[PDB]
């Protein structure tokens, strides 16, 4: 898994894994490449 | 994941 700068991959105990970005301020269930 | 679209991101993540 490539980790891009500004992104945090955070898995909550409910089984909620959201990829969030502080750069553009966006979150997605998909794995970001860039 | 087929999950409903992630919670609106402002500054910090909240779920």
């Amino acid at each position: 898994p490539g980790l891009p700068s500004g992104w945090e991959e955070r898995k909550d105990a409910k089984g909620r894994t959201y990829y969030v970005n502080h750069n553009n301020r966006t979150t997605t269930w998909t794995r970001p490449i860039g | 994941e087929l999950e409903s679209p992630p919670p609106p991101y402002s500054r910090y993540p909240m779920d």
